[PDB]
């Protein structure tokens, strides 16, 4: 939203638009590289008094996991993990990792 | 079972009764399914929710027991340390297994779940339903009339059986002033065998009481204009009650037709106990030096109640043999539209654990020394009618009739030394809509004086806490005109120092001793530690919020809370005075009404800061029609006054408003 | 009476007073008169030229003797029936035979063969000339005319307001006022109240239960008088009304409100088809008071009351709902937003400014009873004249918001690009697949076209709103911009 | 007449003494350090 005032006098020119965009409507799917590096000071979940973390990723409708690829009672576990995923905008934008 | 199914379970919180502490701020919340969610946090001394949460859980019907909804009740407030005052944490198991997979209205007890015979802290209004992929159950029943029953009308997961209740005896000495309400067919009957007929048709009175889920009747009497009963009837019901009001509500024998109600009236439990207890640990305030809101003489106490006159609404007075369309107004529906009677009774209270039903006959010494707390005093009572405008459909000339009570009304008497009424006069069209009363330069007035009690000693204090929140509340009016300023936050302080010169200097106004009248009892004597100790509550409130500062919104709680406090500090369950009722008519039909407490327009020499608001000022008054909820499209008129009451002794004192 | 003497010596007192001023501070007002017509319940419709009646029965003119008062003109040279009623298509309302009583009581908006009675209103539109309400104080300084007399064969029954040959007696009434003793003040009121209900001592024909505390009257009537009024200039300034409810089946309104006052009531300018209308309009309200101490009433103002209502074929019916407002002494008052409520159901806003300007010159007004005025002096200070500047006028007595009071304008521009909409969930799985890009503020619009499937494409193939309107520079002035 | 912390104001004795031998504690008080 853009929004001034202009002056009374009709001598005046109108204003240009002030923004422009490339018509990138439809759906422009993006490759998502996501770089999973460590994670620390992570709390139990349950009452083993441990914790097994990996990441589930919900990409639009789909659901990405890697639930069996995880290092057993680590306190600060190292991951190094990449996912190559695919993702189509906008109607996948929005990702909860 | 072996069948796991998407049950979805419905919980909803919709109100607390008879909980712990002052202006209290809990919020209930739960979250679920990875979700981070917040709830609305609901203010107040008796706080309302009325939200509806619900979770889908896939578990069988065996399984779902073992998962609950986690409903806490967390006070949450900036000016003092938050509180749990209760969570529940029962199985959803049992309630989906028994039939329709719901319970209705129904409280859950506030209080630790694992604490055993903690006794209730409050209790909170629910509805809760289990609805399987096979089942369903929108349909909830909230209807307050039944769930009065303290028995089985909860869910009880701390104290799951330690419940603990109270016998209250009700000491129903006599009634004055009833309204006829006998079936006045016996006016035409009786002139068969000779009698003359008349006006005074009396009723079968007795004393009936219903409460909690329990009714209770003792004797009746008949054909009686002024009964005397001198009976104890004690019913029993919950100490920390699930009710937060009594409900009054006697229906009269009738030996020509069936049994009817003359008038209703309620009493508020909050008023006349404290079963939460009477101290909050909330000091508002830089000083703390008991380590709660102030120093307590009681610290909670029984519900109780000293002899004293109640004054009962309903219909109007007029004696007729038709059915009463108005009926309702004596049914406890709403409020009344004229004064039906005067009854006086006293409550005892004991302390059980279990509940009886028991009826005994009063000793002699339970009647004259309730005899000797009888008194009456002259009050004088003056208003004054500045406009009305406004007026609608007015097909001929209008009169208005107010009265006090049973005192004033113009068809209760053949002389009395005023008018309760004025001369009739057309209205006046305003060349739009509405017509005028055309009253030129001419206001009229009313002056009435009725008789009662003299309760003096406690309405200086009623005045004395109102003054003081109304002086509070100017104090909102004017940070937030200068909010709208664009004002600093150190120009919020002055104004906060310059409120707490005046708050300080109202904490100077002294309380009246209640002790020193003879029907003073027990009750009284908690009044007026209560009242000492809430005084030096606001004393210690004041100062202190002078030698701090602090951004708005922490200054617009402290005098909302202490706001609440100080109305709710003037409120007196012992309310002897009948109110004044005002009917416009038109020819002698009644329009419209408005209902008024003269507390208000009150005076007293004691003092200006003694008396009501009003007091000798212009006021804005609407009146409704009958059954009226709203003024809809056209409200019946707009009226100027202005009021002034006070004792025959206050007429020297009248001038200054005159 | 005890505590009390005599105000001044007996007066007349009619029983009613017709003598009024309905033009007091008035520049328009609707008059109306009711046309009756009757039948025997057997036989039609029958006219009689002295059948016009008042709203309270009472004989009145017919609506063609009616002359224009002095300071008015006519805006209506003829009286046009009144279809703005709850009357039927021929602007009757009918009601069944009326009983001795005379005083017919159900009236409906239809014809029945049982009805045998039948009511018309006629309306006629009066405005004032834009110049003095001299006229008003010429013809109104008597608070009530007439000797009181009305005529009667006997005294006592069969009374008439006109004299007939046979009235060989005549009635009138009589009043006393009492005022209270300085040694105890208004306060005396009291030494009556429940003193005079023991004194009463009838030894002649004066017989009464309510004797020497009253007479004919039950019970003894009080009044305050004043001989004198505060009086006040107002102005009331009606700039635009935003968010209104509609009335009408077809989503729309034509608002107009209706400023409700003690004694007063005017109309504003009506405006079409719009629920968010501009009037930038003034209504101007002369000779405005209130009574009692100076000291203490211009810190007590009395409430303002705006009735909007939605114009229509058969008149504004659809009452919009009552706004409450409060004016100020300041010479050029502040716009504000206030709130239009009906049945405690809020409709909308309003955005206006009032004035209540202190006029040192009270109002003059007499005491009844036979006294000289306590109020024998008049304060000649200027009437109206050092009031701030008046009004600028875009019709003939029609006035517009001063721009003193009006915010400077600017000519504003909102430039929006519409990427795209987010969040719009499911809803039904279809109605949500092809949303539009609508702006509407202050009645104004923006249309643009509208894609059958932004599920799969959330974003728009046009993405250009644009707006371009006249706003306040005024923050106060100008309402949220609405989208 | 010892009394307990009772809730809701209540003060009410939870037991008492009553000791006939209070010759058998009689001393000397000021045989000590006093």
């Amino acid at each position: 939203f853009k929004i001034y005032p202009l002056p009374e006098d009709p001598a005046i020119p109108m204003p240009p638009r002030q923004f422009h965009q490339l018509a990138a409507q439809g759906p422009q799917e993006c490759l998502v590289r996501i770089y999973i590096v460590r994670a620390f000071g992570l709390q139990p979940k349950d009452p083993n008094g441990k914790c097994d973390p990996y990441i589930k990723i919900s990409i639009g409708k789909k659901s990405v996991s890697d639930q069996d690829n995880y290092i057993p009672c680590t306190l600060e576990p190292v991951f190094g993990k990449m996912f190559e995923l695919t993702c189509t905008l906008p109607l996948e934008k929005d990702l909860k990792i | 079972s072996d069948k796991p199914q998407d049950f979805q379970i419905r919980v909803q919180v919709i109100e607390g009764r008879q909980l712990p502490g002052v202006n209290i701020k809990p919020v209930v919340k739960v979250t679920a399914a990875g979700q981070t969610k917040r709830t609305r946090i609901h203010k107040g001394n008796s706080p309302l929710f009325n939200e509806t949460l619900f979770f889908n859980l896939f578990d069988s019907p065996g399984e779902l027991f073992d998962e609950p909804i986690f409903i806490t009740v967390v006070d949450s407030r900036s000016l003092r340390t938050d509180a749990l005052l209760g969570e529940f944490r029962m199985d959803v198991g049992t309630i989906y297994r028994e039939p329709r997979h719901a319970y209705l209205r129904k409280w859950l007890l506030l209080s630790d779940p694992d604490d055993f015979s903690a006794g209730a802290r409050g209790y909170l209004k629910t509805s809760l339903c289990v609805l399987g992929p096979g089942d369903e159950a929108p349909l909830e029943r909230k209807d307050p009339s039944e769930d009065k029953e303290d028995i089985e009308s909860n869910l009880l997961r701390p104290t799951g059986v330690a419940l603990r209740g109270a016998h209250f005896c009700l000491k129903v000495f006599r009634a004055e002033d009833l309204p006829q309400m006998d079936d006045a067919v016996m006016d035409n009957v009786k002139q068969i065998f000779g009698f003359e007929s008349n006006k005074k048709n009396l009723v079968d009175p007795f004393v009936e009481v219903s409460f909690a889920g329990k009714m209770l009747c003792s004797k009746i009497l008949e054909k009686t204009a002024n009964p005397q009963w001198n009976q104890n009837i004690t019913l029993p019901a919950m100490f920390p009650s699930m009710c937060e009001k009594m409900r009054i509500r006697i229906i009269d024998w009738d030996r020509l037709t069936h049994n009817d109600i003359v008038a209703t009236t309620y009493l508020s439990m909050s008023k006349i106990s404290a079963p939460g207890g009477e101290i909050e640990e909330e000091p508002a305030g830089a000083v703390k030096p008991s380590k709660a809101s102030d120093l307590d003489d009681y610290l909670g106490f029984l519900p109780t109640f000293g002899p004293c006159y109640i004054n009962l609404y309903g219909s109007p007075r007029e004696f007729t043999g038709f059915p009463d369309p108005y009926t309702e107004l004596n049914t406890g529906k709403g409020e009344g539209v004229a004064y039906r009677g005067r009854l006086l009774l006293s409550l005892e209270t004991k302390l059980v654990e279990h509940s009886e039903q028991k009826v005994e006959d009063l000793p002699a010494d339970d009647i004259l020394r309730v005899e000797k707390y009888l008194r009456r005093r002259k009050y004088s009572l003056f208003a004054a009618f500045y406009s009305a405008t406004m007026l609608q459909d007015v097909d001929d000339a209008i009169q208005f009739e107010v009265s006090i009570g049973n005192y004033g009304n113009k068809f209760d008497m053949t002389c009395l030394p005023l008018a309760s009424t004025t001369q009739y006069s057309r209205a006046v069209f305003d060349g739009c809509h509405y017509y005028y009363l055309p009253w030129g330069n001419v206001k009229p007035v009313v002056v009435l004086s009725s008789y009662w009690e003299d309760i003096s000693h406690r309405i200086e204090t009623q005045n004395q806490l109102l003054g003081i929140a109304d002086r509070l509340e100017a104090g909102l009016e004017q940070v937030h005109l200068a909010l709208k300023a664009q004002c600093s936050t150190e120009d919020v302080d002055s104004l906060v120092a310059q409120l707490t010169d005046e708050l300080i200097a109202g904490c100077s106004q002294p309380l009246g001793d209640i002790h020193e009248t003879p029907s003073a009892t027990h009750l009284d004597q908690y009044l007026y530690q209560l009242r000492t100790h809430h005084l030096s509550q606001i004393t210690e409130a004041a100062l202190a919020l002078k030698l701090g500062h602090s951004e708005l919104p922490a200054a617009l709680e402290q005098a909302e809370d202490w706001l609440l406090r100080l109305r709710a500090l003037a409120e007196e369950p012992q309310n002897s005075l009948p109110d004044i009722v005002i009917w416009m008519l038109q020819g002698d039909k009644r329009v419209a009404y408005q209902r008024v407490p003269a507390h208000q327009v009150l005076f007293s020499r004691r003092g200006a800061n003694y008396c009501g608001k009003n007091c000798g000022k212009l006021q804005t008054i609407f009146l409704k029609y009958p059954m009226e909820k709203v003024p809809g499209a056209r409200m019946p008129v707009q009226i100027r006054v202005k009021l002034w009451f006070g004792l025959s002794v206050d007429e020297k004192e009248f001038n200054q408003f005159a | 009476s005890a505590g009390w003497t005599w105000a001044g010596d007996w007066f007349v007192c009619p029983e009613k007073t017709l003598l009024h001023d309905m033009d007091a501070g008035h520049l328009s007002f609707v008059e109306e008169v009711f046309e009756n017509q009757t039948r025997l319940p057997g036989g039609q419709w029958i006219y009689m030229s002295d059948n016009y009646t008042d709203v309270n029965g009472e004989k009145v003119l017919p609506k063609d003797d009616i002359e224009c008062p002095l300071g008015w003109k006519w805006e209506d040279e003829e009286w046009s029936t009144d279809l703005n009623r709850a009357v039927d298509e021929q602007g009757w309302e009918y009601s069944i035979t009326i009983p001795p009583e005379r005083k017919p009581k159900h009236w409906v908006p239809a014809e029945k063969m049982y009805y045998t009675h039948r009511r018309r209103r006629w309306v006629r539109l009066r405005r004032r000339d834009l110049s003095q309400m001299e006229a008003l104080k010429r013809h109104r300084q008597a608070e009530a005319e007439g000797e009181g007399w009305e005529y009667a064969s006997l005294f006592g029954w069969k009374f008439h307001l006109e004299y007939r040959k046979t009235d060989a007696f005549r009635r009138r009434r009589w009043r006393r006022r009492m005022e209270p003793l300085e040694k105890t003040g208004p306060a005396a009121v009291f030494a009556l109240e429940g003193a005079l209900g023991g004194v009463m001592d009838d030894k002649s024909e004066d017989s009464m239960s309510v004797s020497t505390l009253s007479f004919g009257v039950n019970r003894p009537t009080i009044s305050c008088i004043f001989d004198y009024g505060n009086r006040y200039h107002l102005r009331c300034y009606m700039y635009q009304a935003r968010d209104l409810a509609a009335m009408d089946k077809d989503s729309f309104s034509d608002p107009y409100a209706i400023v409700s006052f003690l004694h007063q009531s005017q109309k504003t300018v009506v405006v079409k088809n719009t629920l968010n209308p501009t009037w930038d309009q003034t209504l101007i309200f002369y000779e405005i008071e209130i009574f009692g101490e100076p000291a203490t009433v211009a810190e007590q103002p009395p409430s303002i009351v705006v009735e909007l209502y939605d114009h229509d074929t058969y008149g504004a019916d659809e009452f919009m709902g009552r706004c409450i407002c409060q004016p100020s002494l300041e010479r050029m008052p502040r716009l504000a937003w206030f709130p239009l409520t009906r049945g405690s159901q809020p409709s909308g806003e309003l955005l206006a400014s009032f004035e209540l300007i202190q006029r040192e010159k009270p109002a003059i007004h007499h005491i009844p009873g036979f006294e000289v005025q306590e109020t024998s002096r008049i304060l000649d200070e200027s009437e109206d004249t050092d009031l701030p500047y008046p009004p600028p006028q875009r019709e003939a007595n029609i006035y517009m918001v001063p721009q003193n009071i009006k915010p400077a304008l600017q000519r504003t521009a909102i430039e929006i690009l519409a990427w795209g909409l987010r969040n719009m969930k499911s809803y039904q799985l279809a109605n949500i697949s092809s949303p539009s890009l609508v702006v509407e503020c202050g009645g104004q619009t923006v249309q643009s076209c509208v894609i059958r499937n932004l599920r799969k494409n959330p974003n728009f193939d046009i993405c250009t709103l644009f707006m371009e309107v006249m706003l306040p520079r005024e923050e106060l002035y100008c309402p949220p911009i609405t989208v | 007449k010892v009394i307990d912390n009772r809730q809701f104001g209540r003060r009410p004795v939870v037991g008492q003494c009553t000791i006939r031998s209070l010759e058998s504690f009689l001393c000397d008080p000021y045989s000590a350090e006093s």
